[PDB]
DNA sequence: AATGATAGGGGAGG
DNA sequence: CCTCCCCTAC
């Protein structure tokens, strides 16, 4: 078909038998089943290798292997007299495909974890060094990712990914595949599952577990589709410019760093790289969001909802807030030495009286360049990102998927960047003023809002609740169906009133 | 359950209103 | 069931395996008096059929031919089918008992 | 027309310095270089094909204040940089436990810059200590903060960022995009024999890809020097010139005096989706006419205005646009972004 | 080994 | 009143 754009992925699962409700130790208990699921759709080059696979342990009475195969009829099944030489074939199966992604559900106590266990304690095996692309500890890693590393390709625990996209009570795969894919399975306990696999007789139950663990499997890869993770991650990847591990293992500063490198690299700028306790040393942040106690009652009137869109970045967009802006707080202003955060400099000569007229005093109290003489670049990325999405969003079923994806992505990047700066501690470039400054100009902007709002006599309205860019204003009496244009007027009102980037919505009311 | 999983959130709810919902389980 | 291969006749007893799925209006009765039954037809459209098998405590063979299919049948149930086999693990039926 | 690999994941290793690597440096040539660090770039081929591929010359670096005058006459500049060189390198082999064969430090170059963490309109000078082993240059950063290594402390630019993230900046690649490449270099044989894949694997589109670019005269190096090390399909070796990703970036010197004050999105990633918007398809947004205040009046503007008006009057010895910035030519110094093709080693010939 | 800020509320236990 | 823990809003 078309040019290869996507990444491989595969999935594996393992069935072990328990001793009597054991929980299966991966020291005491071997595996048996090691069934596999390939990736159609983004698998190219065309291979007969039928995407699906089952492996085995059959010692070999003569029966057991013919019986599987008529019992499935569908999957080619392959048998090992013993677990390192299932182990070798399915490392030969791995450097065959050669996957991009590695896969599973909980992958750490259970499936990839369970067979890495098994070959370093039990056989002395390192698999890792094996299923790796190239032939010749981490606690964040197994803390909210996928602790295992193996060179070349990423592996990803499904569980922790969903939890992450999706929010509900319980993770298990049943609950998973009910509240995703709209399937029911029933689940057996390791007992029963033994028990079945022990049984010579009962063809039923030996397809029973077979389509047990088959649907485990399969279910893995549609649950990942339909929800498009690794479609997403690729769009988030591409966009942002880190790597697809750094995409989840990674924290949010790190998006917004290389957003900054790329953008600054272009114009010769030197990024500053404080130390721990340079950062640890700094000025405390003074300005805090103006949130207002509201009215604990039940409102029969309509209440109207305004929130506004992107106050962060639209006020670093308006008021040209950034590092390369700061001239110094308007008091104590020294031409020997200053303070700016974490770092000490010194004014040139005549630079006040050179740009009297062309700068703007924050509200914390530091003097900004104005855009006539520089412009700021964090307003620039923030202004690019805003206009792609914006952009995307009005042009909006590949295209679609695929302007979502970057859609929420730029979401994800203009909400983290704000979170660059205010990094008291665990920050790598913070600047106490800079968030001050927006945050203090932030309040301003929703008192001023507030004001406005209540000042008109037409619209007998009062703000009843107030968060970090929402106003609920209580209209009492006032007939709903005309409720909405009220709104719109007032977010007009408020709109006109402030810069360009500066905007308010109304989106919702609540009768 | 019913007093330590249902009062606190429902008065909270209610409590706004004016009502009391633990007189209407005393009854029951 | 696993000795029944070359070419000569043979016969071995073994129960009937079918599929017996339920009919739609009974899954619907079950469904609204259940409070919380899933979709079963995905039970059985996911599945996607139309075979019969001889289970004799070793496996199965496929039961191939014209008098296995002008009989009806019900699973569980054993029988005595006297057969040749052909061109695979797939059983012709000749005789039943 | 171009070679394409996709980045899907990237790793680095340290090496013994070959034929298609530097050995010496600027500042210290006589010293060579005990190991040199490599990226290796795991990707697949347009057509499904994996590669696996090996970046040479590539070095991590960060930049501290330049000590010297800026009226060096193009000879001190060098003299200074071998004596922090040596410096250098006398304190992190004491540290870390006759002066040759360069261990940490490759070389130390005087680029020119503007500051980021404020408001700096004029040029200032830097230096560029280019590291052997991206992995201990965090120690190295925090020895010459905590003035360890120098009598004074120094602060440090551009460290926080790792090696892996400044390659892919340097250069212009994004994650998951293609690394559109002219010119390779092959390895040991290239359709891999692991258990079958030289078969299995092969279609018209890989030999195709593969008699464009590959010669099997001059092209393959010799199986001794460079054995393959990936479990995968062909191999190939870059050197920095080969990658042609860069050259579309946008270079910009408009912040070295007040050029905006006299008479397309800067994100190529987000050019890219633009373009890929415009060719899938006009767009418009109709604005808001906003008559803000005068000078968006707050509570304590008027302190504000005061303290600004005393600072003013205290910093002030007529200053004008076009005469305030010094007219120290530093056309001699070079630019970050034409110092990184420094130190590229050679076009090689060891056929 | 890696981690972006701040603000509110409830619940158990001592 | 105190700390500890949960976890949702922005
Ligand atoms: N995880 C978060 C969420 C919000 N905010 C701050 C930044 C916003 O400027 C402000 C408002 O948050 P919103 O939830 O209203 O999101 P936005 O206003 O930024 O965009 P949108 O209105 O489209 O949701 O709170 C933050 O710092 N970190
Ligand atoms: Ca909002």
């Amino acid at each position: 078909s078309s040019v290869h754009d996507s990444l491989t992925h595969l999935t594996l699962e393992i069935h072990a038998n328990t001793r009597s409700d054991k929980i299966p130790d991966p020291a005491i208990d071997e595996v048996s089943m090691i069934i596999w699921c390939l990736e159609e759709e983004t698998f190219p080059l065309d291979l007969d290798i039928a995407y699906e696979g089952i492996m085995i342990v059959h010692k070999a009475d003569s029966t057991f292997p013919t019986k599987i195969q008529h019992c499935i009829n569908e999957i080619p099944v392959m048998f090992y007299e013993s677990e390192f030489e299932m182990f070798e074939a399915l490392t030969d199966l791995v450097l065959l495909l050669d996957p991009d992604i590695l896969s599973g559900f909980e992958i750490h106590n259970f499936s990839w974890g369970y067979i890495i266990e098994r070959c370093q304690k039990i056989h002395q095996f390192d698999i890792v060094r094996e299923l790796a692309r190239v032939k010749c500890s981490d606690t964040w890693g197994y803390a909210h990712s996928s602790g295992i590393m193996i060179t070349g390709r990423h592996m990803i625990n499904i569980w922790r990914a969903l939890r992450s996209d999706v929010n509900l009570t319980q993770y298990t795969i049943e609950s998973a595949a009910f509240n995703i894919l709209h399937k029911r399975l029933p689940h057996f306990s390791f007992e029963s599952l033994t028990n079945m696999w022990n049984a010579k007789k009962s063809t039923t139950e030996l397809k029973t577990v077979l389509n047990y663990w088959l649907s485990r499997a399969q279910i893995n890869i549609q649950l990942l589709r339909k929800q498009d993770y690794i479609a997403r991650n690729i769009e988030q990847a591409r966009l942002i410019g880190i790597d697809f591990h750094s995409v989840y293992y990674r924290g949010s500063q790190f998006k917004v760093e290389s957003f900054l490198i790329r953008i600054c690299k272009s114009e010769s700028f030197i990024l500053l790289s404080p130390g721990k306790k340079d950062v640890r040393k700094q000025k405390a942040l003074e300005c805090v969001p103006l949130v207002m106690e509201p009215e604990s009652a039940f409102y029969k009137s309509p209440l109207i909802v305004l929130d506004f869109q992107s106050l962060y970045p639209s006020i670093m967009i308006g008021y040209n807030y950034c590092y390369s802006t700061m001239i110094g707080r308007v008091r104590e202003i020294n031409l020997t030495e200053n303070n700016l955060g974490v770092s000490k400099f010194s004014l040139p000569r005549n630079i006040l009286a050179l740009l009297k007229n062309d700068v703007t005093i924050a509200p914390n109290g530091v003097v900004y360049a104005k855009t006539s003489v520089r412009k700021s670049t964090l307003s620039k990325m923030l202004t690019d990102i805003l206009d792609v999405r914006v952009m995307i969003k009005k042009t909006m079923t590949t295209l679609k998927r695929l302007l979502n994806n970057k859609q929420l992505a730029l979401k994800l990047l203009a909400n983290v960047t704000y979170g660059y700066t205010s990094a008291s501690f665990s920050g790598r470039m913070p600047c106490s003023d800079l968030a001050d400054s927006i945050v203090q100009t932030g309040r301003e902007t929703l008192e001023k809002a507030i004001d406005i709002i209540e000042k008109d006599e037409t619209w007998n309205a009062k703000v009843v609740y107030g968060d970090t860019d929402s106003l609920f204003v209580y209209l009492p009496g006032k007939t709903a169906i005309e409720a909405f244009s009220i709104g719109h007027a007032m977010a007009e009102r408020v709109t006109q009133n402030n810069p360009k980037p500066i905007f308010l919505k109304f989106e919702k009311v609540y009768h | 359950y019913i007093n330590k999983i249902l009062i606190p959130p429902l008065d909270r709810l209610f409590n706004l209103i004016g009502i009391n919902v633990g007189n209407w389980a005393q009854e029951i | 069931v696993l000795d029944i291969q070359g070419n000569q006749p043979c016969w071995c007893v073994g129960s009937i395996y079918c599929e017996m799925k339920y009919k739609p209006n009974v899954l619907d009765e079950v469904i609204n008096d259940t409070y919380g039954a899933p979709d079963l037809t995905k039970s059985y459209t996911d599945k996607e059929s139309d075979e019969i098998m001889l289970e004799d405590e070793s496996g199965r063979v496929l039961l191939v031919g014209d008098f296995i299919r002008s009989t009806p049948f019900i699973t569980g149930v054993v029988v005595g089918i006297l057969g040749m086999e052909a061109e695979a693990g797939t059983f012709q039926v000749l005789d039943i008992c | 027309d171009y070679f394409r690999i996709q980045l899907n994941n990237q790793d680095y290793y340290m090496s013994k310095p070959t034929f298609l690597d530097p050995s010496h440096g600027e500042s210290l040539p006589l010293n060579q270089f005990s190991q040199v660090p490599n990226i290796r770039v795991f990707g697949a081929l347009p057509t499904g094909h994996q590669v696996l591929c090996h970046v040479h010359g590539i070095l991590p670096y960060m930049f501290i204040k330049y000590d010297g005058q800026i009226t060096d006459t193009s000879t001190l500049r060098h003299q200074r940089c071998a004596q922090v060189h040596k410096t250098l390198e006398v304190k992190i082999r004491a540290s870390f436990k006759k002066l040759g064969n360069l261990n940490f430090v490759a070389d130390v170059s005087v680029v020119k810059g503007i500051p980021f963490y404020g408001y700096h309109v004029g040029w200032n000078l830097f230096y560029k200590i280019s590291l052997l082993n991206p992995s201990c240059l965090s120690r190295i950063s925090e020895l010459i903060r905590d003035g360890k290594i120098f009598g004074k402390k120094f602060e440090i630019y551009e460290s926080h960022i790792p090696y892996l993230l400044q390659w892919t900046a340097d250069f212009n690649l994004f994650g998951c995009s293609w690394i559109n490449v002219d010119r390779c270099y092959f390895r040991s044989p290239v359709l891999n024999s692991i258990l079958d894949i030289d078969k299995l694997t092969i279609n018209d589109d890989l030999q195709l890809l593969l008699d464009r670019f590959c010669d099997f005269k001059c092209n393959v190096l010799s199986r001794r020097d460079f054995p393959r090390v990936g479990n995968g399909l062909i191999e190939i070796d870059i050197l920095p010139q080969f990658i042609k990703n860069r050259e579309k970036l946008q270079h910009r010197d408009i912040h070295h005096d007040f050029l905006e004050k006299l008479g397309k999105p800067y994100v190529s990633s987000a050019r890219d989706m633009i373009n890929e918007l415009t060719m899938q398809r006009e767009y418009k947004e109709p604005p808001e006419t906003k008559r803000h205040v005068s000078g968006h009046q707050w509570q304590s503007s008027g302190e504000f205005e005061a303290f600004y008006k005393k600072a003013q009057h205290k910093t002030s010895t007529i200053p004008n646009f076009e005469n305030f910035i010094d007219k120290q030519k530093f056309s001699a110094i070079n630019t970050p972004y034409e110092a990184l093709p420094q130190l590229w080693p050679r076009l090689p010939q060891i056929e």
